[PDB]
């Protein structure tokens, strides 16, 4: 019939596929991302660390061009001491696990140069707007 | 006071067949417990609230009817199941009608 | 056209059924007394002014106050504070010593009994190697013979030794206002003919309720909610006999109850810095503590809910009230709080009476106890110490907790009979206008625009 | 393996009594996207299989009312309302929930 | 499981008292009402008067009111708190008051009134 | 004189009104959902709450083409499986609650097609930016 | 299957974990009568 | 590590430190771990 249980995975389900099939579902890794007398206290350090760390990743995504696209182009080049790699081959040959190891010196110079792209992408676009 | 009306008096019958109990009121609009008793044994609940069961009873076991009429249909009825069959609302029981082999 | 598409909308007006936990709302006013004088005036949150109570017009919704909850919920924090303010205040272990107890001075008659035994008995000092010889005075209702001569014993002292309570605390009631958290909100209903189950057609939406006291009275609901028109009757089915029929009476109904001994307090000292108040000696005389409620007052008000009572049994039926046929101490009796001391009456001189279809006070003789175990737990209890001078309070009765007689024969009579019982009815005469919702925004509805790309 | 077993063997129905065929999983059926994964299928003797009822109590684009369906965790019931004439044939329960697909084995209707 | 285990039968005289003891196991006894009902030949059931026994506040029949008196006895000790044990004062007896006196308690159903007593006692048989 | 206090309506002020005039003030609802020893306990686990299921309500709306937008078209079409009403009437004539009753068997349908029915718009305005 | 650190060390345990399971029948054979004495108020103390 | 102690140009502010906070505050938490430190301690009752 129509709707199978073989396509349809789950949770952290193409965790060993290519990218290329790991980003047509992202959404479920997304879901199950906020939801699922001193033991309750072991319960509410629990919860305000889930969504302390979830409003972490808002934010970050946030102040990028990217409020809740979840996919989304920028505006910085790809410069090849970050990787060096083909771009013919990422999407289909590595898988996202071997990607992390891949990259995990170069974020934190990437997160910092998505802000100032953004930021000056901001105000050029009100002085757009400004003039007219 | 409520009074409770059991019609059938002695009911006999033979085992597998199916049995009809139907027991008047005289106030509408209340529950009804159905008390089955047997031969010399402690009585036990079979329904309250007109349609629900208790625990650890067979679901031939069924009773219906809102009103002033309430019916226990017993369908297939066992070996076991020739006892004296009780209504009662709130206080009030009904005198008892009685099942017997053919 | 016929081409609908959904469109999600954020933030729109719709609520289910739900129970979460509810917080105070002490009175700003009541903050100005220091440091916990009554139980939860720092620890719970100062209120708002002017609660914004506004309609709901072209709304029902379907209440109901027995399977209700939040009643569930109050009966079970303030017993939970009610040990909060028990936990800082002196454990009374060291006074379960072997009395001697004597007849008080006063002039024995053979037709009254001893109500205050003298007990003489030995307790530590400070000093661990001394023991004082100290005396004080108790209630007969605190002392069991161990069976020449006669040596007593407390009567708590059997399973279950217990603290005093702190003179500085205080047992008046304050109000409490409840209060939704966000994204809860309080429906009150504001019908003037509401009884307990059914649809009511005229609700408000509340963010704290009105100002509930938290009272301990059994049976004669005192000191809180009177209602709108009539005097109106409420429970579950009628015809059953072990749920009770909450009467909520109209015009208030004013007692005055009172102590006249004049009681003077003494210190005990235990050890080192644990202080143990018991009464010493009573200046005046030995008078029994009584109440009184007006005759031409309160036959009037059961001339009101003898009438409301017949629109549930029909007309001609011979509506009588009886005395609490049995139970123990604080349930035959009406058994309440006053200034800080508690009083057991004994309501036989009320309801007593018979009704046909066709300047004075009443005395209630009370009778004090001074160990307490309310609601009944199995290893405390609370040696509530005495207070100095006359005591007189002045409540008001709101409403009756009576109790059908379950007959099962064809008589006219109903005999009508008070009884307390669970801690929870008191509440409910509180708690049945609000019910809590969850307030459940991001519903959806098809309309005819797309989302163009 | 999971089983599907089926109740009862073989229906005689009358035509318009509310006809029901069960069919009982090895655990639930209810998958975390929003969907319950269990069918029903319909078939003829020499004819191949067609699909009835899927994500139940949610009829097809094609089928009537007088088809149904109701349940829940491991308990599911096939209603058939109103029989008519082409209401004979074998039905079978099948899970779409998780691999492999395994079949009912067979609910025989036959005319009176 | 609930259990309410009764007392042994007697043998009385016209004029005296019996006390039939009901002792309850198995669940907290401080929640759930007790009631009492006799059981006649040749007249059905009958009821008495339950005892809600954290308190102890009970409700007689209306033609049994003088006559009968039911207290009951808590377990005062926190190392076993479920037991304990209703009772049961009927006084003043008569040749037409030998029955069967049982015991019974509500389901724990909460969809369920006071009155469809699940758990039953055994039965005590009364002679006079 | 201008501005009255008829009109302006306050909290859950339209509940028994239409939805023609519900949906012209959802702001009312919307900003009254986040701000308004042991019982301080119970001011933690009433707070942590609120802003637990206000986080839920943002995400499940995130993942969908509604950022914050706070009404949004899409592009599921309405089978009339689900409702089978008329159009003309369910903006005059029923009200929110009377909607909440007749649909709430068909929710986590709608909500599994709309992640879908996003992703899907999502992926495909890559493809048009990958391609120019 | 056996598990443990380095197999050639003296310190670290050696968790065997094995298959089929091996049935134990431990009991206590005395009848060992309870009683209660009271220390205080409302405390109790189980002696046997 | 190394707390970004950061200056502030061109800004004056109004600073107090008698209806200052923070000395409330500190004066009130330090009363309550010396408490924190004594509840695990010997009790002193029997050298009266
Ligand atoms: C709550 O309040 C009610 C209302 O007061 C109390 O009920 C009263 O209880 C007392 C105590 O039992 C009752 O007093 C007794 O009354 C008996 C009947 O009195 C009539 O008969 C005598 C002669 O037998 C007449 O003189 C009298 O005028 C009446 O016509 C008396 O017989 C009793 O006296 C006997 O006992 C006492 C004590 O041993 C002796 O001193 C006497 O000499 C005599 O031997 C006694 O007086 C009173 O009747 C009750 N009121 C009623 C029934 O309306 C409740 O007790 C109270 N609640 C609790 C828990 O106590
Ligand atoms: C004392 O009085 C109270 C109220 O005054 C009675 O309580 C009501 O009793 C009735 C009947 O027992 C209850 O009705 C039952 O409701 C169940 C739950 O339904 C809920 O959901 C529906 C739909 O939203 C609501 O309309 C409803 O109010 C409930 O909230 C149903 O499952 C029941 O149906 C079952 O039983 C009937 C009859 O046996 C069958 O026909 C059905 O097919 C099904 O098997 C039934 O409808 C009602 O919920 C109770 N509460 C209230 C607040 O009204 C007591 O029964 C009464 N007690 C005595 C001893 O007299
Ligand atoms: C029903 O409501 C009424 C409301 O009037 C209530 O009656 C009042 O109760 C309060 C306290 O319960 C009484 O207030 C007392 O008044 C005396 C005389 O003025 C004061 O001395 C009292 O102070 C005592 O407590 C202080 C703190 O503990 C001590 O420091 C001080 O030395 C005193 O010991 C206290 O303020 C008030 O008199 C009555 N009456 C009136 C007319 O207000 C009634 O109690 C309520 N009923 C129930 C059952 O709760
Ligand atoms: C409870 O019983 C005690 C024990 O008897 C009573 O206390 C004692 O009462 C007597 C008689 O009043 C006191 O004796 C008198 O003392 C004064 C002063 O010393 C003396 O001048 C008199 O000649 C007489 O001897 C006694 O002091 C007093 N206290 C003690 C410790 O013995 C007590 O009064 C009784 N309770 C009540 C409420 O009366
Ligand atoms: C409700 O009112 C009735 C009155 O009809 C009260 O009954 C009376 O109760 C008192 C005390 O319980 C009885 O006095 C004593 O009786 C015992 C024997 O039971 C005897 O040993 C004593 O010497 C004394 O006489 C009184 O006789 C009794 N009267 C009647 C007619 O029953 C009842 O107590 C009231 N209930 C409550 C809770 O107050
Ligand atoms: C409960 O109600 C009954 C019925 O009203 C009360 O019984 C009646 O009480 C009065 C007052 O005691 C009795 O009056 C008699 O008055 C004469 C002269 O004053 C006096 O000599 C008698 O000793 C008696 O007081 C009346 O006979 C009596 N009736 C009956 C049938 O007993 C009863 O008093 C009420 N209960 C309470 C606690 O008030
Ligand atoms: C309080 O302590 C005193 C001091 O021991 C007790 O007095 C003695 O009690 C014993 C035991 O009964 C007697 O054999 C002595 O003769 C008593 N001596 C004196 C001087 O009285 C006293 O019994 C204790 N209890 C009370 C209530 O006073
Ligand atoms: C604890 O002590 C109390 C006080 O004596 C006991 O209560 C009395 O016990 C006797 C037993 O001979 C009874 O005759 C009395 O009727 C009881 N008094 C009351 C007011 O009921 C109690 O039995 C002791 N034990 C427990 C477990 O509480
Ligand atoms: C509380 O009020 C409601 C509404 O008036 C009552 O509900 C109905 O009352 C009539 C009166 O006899 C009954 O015939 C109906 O069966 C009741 N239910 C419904 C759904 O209509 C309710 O009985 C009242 N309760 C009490 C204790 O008076
Ligand atoms: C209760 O007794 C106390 C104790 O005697 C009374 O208080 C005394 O009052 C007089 C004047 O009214 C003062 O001169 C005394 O100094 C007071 N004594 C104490 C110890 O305070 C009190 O008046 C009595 N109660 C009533 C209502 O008269
Ligand atoms: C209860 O006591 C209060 C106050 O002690 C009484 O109220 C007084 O009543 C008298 C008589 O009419 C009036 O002169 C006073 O002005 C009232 N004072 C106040 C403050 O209200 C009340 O009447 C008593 N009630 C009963 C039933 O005894
Ligand atoms: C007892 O009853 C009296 C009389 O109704 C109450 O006094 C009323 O209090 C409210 C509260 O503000 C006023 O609005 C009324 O005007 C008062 N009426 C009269 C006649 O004074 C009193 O509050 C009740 N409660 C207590 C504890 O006394
Ligand atoms: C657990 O298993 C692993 C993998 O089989 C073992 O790791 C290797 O074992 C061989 C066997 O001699 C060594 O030569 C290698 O040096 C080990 N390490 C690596 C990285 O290959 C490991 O020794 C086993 N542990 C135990 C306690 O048996
Ligand atoms: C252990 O000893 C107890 C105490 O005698 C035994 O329990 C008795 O059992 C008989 C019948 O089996 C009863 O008649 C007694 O009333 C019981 N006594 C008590 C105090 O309960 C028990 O049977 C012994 N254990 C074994 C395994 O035999
Ligand atoms: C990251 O940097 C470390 C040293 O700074 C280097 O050893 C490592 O190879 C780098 N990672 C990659 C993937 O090159
Ligand atoms: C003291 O109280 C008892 C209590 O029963 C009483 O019997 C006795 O008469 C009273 N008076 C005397 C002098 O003992
Ligand atoms: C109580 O009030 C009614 C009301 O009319 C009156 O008839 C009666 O005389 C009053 N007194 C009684 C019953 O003692
Ligand atoms: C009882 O009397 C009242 C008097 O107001 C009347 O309205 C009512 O109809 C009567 N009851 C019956 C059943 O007639
Ligand atoms: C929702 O489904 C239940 C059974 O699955 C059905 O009884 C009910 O009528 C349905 N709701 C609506 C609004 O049709």
């Amino acid at each position: 019939a129509v709707g199978i249980g073989a396509v349809f995975l789950g949770f952290l389900g193409a965790a060993g596929s290519t990218m290329g099939a790991a980003s047509m579902t992202l959404t479920v890794q997304a879901r199950n991302l906020l939801s699922g007398t001193v033991w309750g206290i072991k319960q509410l350090q629990a919860r305000v660390l889930a969504v302390e760390r979830y409003l972490r990743d808002q934010q970050l995504l946030g102040i990028w061009g990217c409020s809740g696209k979840l996919i989304c182009c920028t505006n910085v080049p790809w410069n090849s001491s970050w990787s060096n790699r083909n771009l013919s081959e990422i999407w289909d040959n590595m898988t996202w696990l071997q990607w992390d190891k891949e990259i995990s010196n170069y974020t934190q110079i990437i997160y910092g140069l998505l802000e100032e792209s953004q930021n000056q992408q901001e105000k050029n676009e009100q002085d757009l707007l400004a003039l007219d | 006071e409520i009074v409770l009306t059991q019609s059938p008096g002695i009911l006999s019958l033979s085992p597998g067949e199916t049995a009809t109990l139907f027991c008047k009121a005289s106030q509408g609009g209340n529950a009804m417990t159905w008390y089955q008793k047997r031969r010399g044994q402690v009585p036990r609940l079979l329904i309250y609230d007109t349609s629900r069961r208790a625990s650890g009873v067979p679901d031939r076991f069924v009773g219906s009817g809102s009103g002033t009429d309430f019916f226990l249909t017993i369908n297939k009825l066992d070996r076991e199941d020739f006892a004296v069959y009780y209504c009662q609302q709130f206080e009030f029981f009904g005198l008892g009608s009685e099942l017997e082999v053919h | 056209a016929e081409n609908l598409w959904v469109t999600v909308y954020y933030g729109v007006p719709v609520w289910k059924d739900a129970e979460t936990t509810l917080f105070c709302a002490s009175d700003a006013k009541a903050y100005e007394t220091e440091k916990h004088n009554v139980w939860a005036t720092h620890a719970c949150v100062p209120t708002d002014p002017n609660p914004q109570e506004i309609h709901l017009e072209n709304v029902t919704e379907e209440f109901n106050m027995w399977k209700n909850n939040m009643v569930e919920q109050m009966h079970t924090d303030i017993i939970s504070l009610w040990d909060q303010s028990l936990k800082p205040c002196v454990k009374l272990t060291p006074l379960c010593v072997t009395l001697q107890c004597t007849n008080v001075t006063n002039n024995i008659t053979d037709d009254m009994r001893g109500e205050l035994k003298n007990c003489s008995f030995n307790m530590t000092t400070e000093l661990r190697d001394k023991k004082q010889k100290v005396y004080s005075l108790f209630y007969r209702l605190d002392v069991v013979q161990i069976n020449s001569n006669k040596e007593y014993r407390l009567i708590n002292c059997n399973t279950s030794a217990c603290t005093q309570a702190c003179p500085k605390v205080s047992f008046e009631p304050i109000p409490i206002h409840y209060c939704a958290p966000a994204g809860f909100a309080i429906l009150k209903c504001k019908d003037k003919k509401f009884n307990g189950t059914g649809p009511c057609p005229s609700v408000s939406t509340v963010q704290c309720t009105h100002g509930i006291k938290p009272v301990v009275s059994t049976q004669l609901l005192l000191n809180g909610s009177l209602a709108e028109e009539e005097v109106m009757i409420r429970s579950e089915n009628i015809t059953n006999n072990a749920k009770n029929i909450l009467v909520q009476f109209n015009t208030p109904v004013q007692i005055n109850c009172t102590r006249p001994n004049n009681n003077t307090r003494k210190s005990i000292r235990i050890g080192p810095g644990q202080a143990f108040y018991a009464t010493g000696d009573i200046i005046g005389d030995i008078r029994q503590a009584h109440c009184n409620v007006s005759k031409a007052t309160w036959n009037e008000t059961l001339g009101k809910v003898v009438k409301q009572l017949r629109k549930h049994f029909g007309n001609n039926t011979i509506i009588r009230f009886a005395n609490s046929s049995g139970g123990d101490l604080e349930v035959t009796t009406h058994s309440f709080n006053c200034g800080g001391e508690f009083f057991y009456c004994n309501t036989s001189g009320l309801f007593n009476s018979t009704w046909i279809s066709n300047n004075d006070s009443i005395t209630l003789p009370c009778r004090i106890k001074q160990i307490i175990n309310m609601w009944q737990r199995i290893g405390q209890c609370m040696y509530a110490p005495p207070i100095q001078g006359v005591i007189r309070c002045v409540s008001n009765i709101t409403g009756l907790i009576l109790t059908r007689d379950g007959g099962s024969t064809n008589s006219t009579t109903e005999t009508f009979r008070p009884g307390g019982g669970d801690m929870r009815d008191n509440w409910r005469s509180e708690l049945y206008k609000y019910k809590v919702v969850k307030i459940e925004p991001l519903g959806v509805a098809p309309t005819r625009c797309k989302r163009r790309v | 393996d999971i089983v599907m077993t089926q109740t009862p063997l073989s229906l005689s129905v009358t035509p318009g009594e509310p006809a029901s065929i069960s069919c009982r999983s090895s655990q639930s059926l209810l998958h975390s996207n929003g969907h319950t994964y269990v069918h029903w299928y319909l078939q003829k003797a020499g004819q191949s299989p067609q699909l009835l009822i899927y994500e139940v109590s949610n009829r097809a684009s094609g089928v009537p009312d007088r088809f149904s369906g109701s349940g829940s965790g491991t308990d599911f019931t096939l209603k058939i309302s109103r029989v008519e004439a082409e209401d004979v044939g074998v039905y079978y329960c099948e899970q779409t929930l998780q691999i492999p697909f395994t079949f009912g084995g067979g609910t025989k209707v036959e005319i009176k | 499981q609930v259990q309410l285990v009764q007392s042994g039968a007697v043998i009385k005289t016209p004029g005296s008292s019996v006390k039939i003891s009901c002792r309850a196991s198995g669940y907290n006894f401080r929640d759930y009402s007790i009631h009492w009902v006799r059981l006649i030949p040749d007249k059905g059931f009958e009821w008495i008067g339950w005892i809600k026994p954290l308190w102890g506040a009970v409700s007689y029949a209306r033609q049994l009111q003088g006559r009968v008196s039911m207290t009951r006895q808590l377990s005062q000790d926190p190392d076993d708190p479920d037991w304990g044990v209703a009772y049961m004062e009927f006084s003043g007896l008569t040749p037409a008051d030998t029955a069967e006196y049982f015991c019974v308690r509500r389901g724990s159903c909460d969809y369920c009134g006071d009155f469809p007593w699940q758990y039953w006692g055994q039965g005590t048989v009364v002679v006079v």
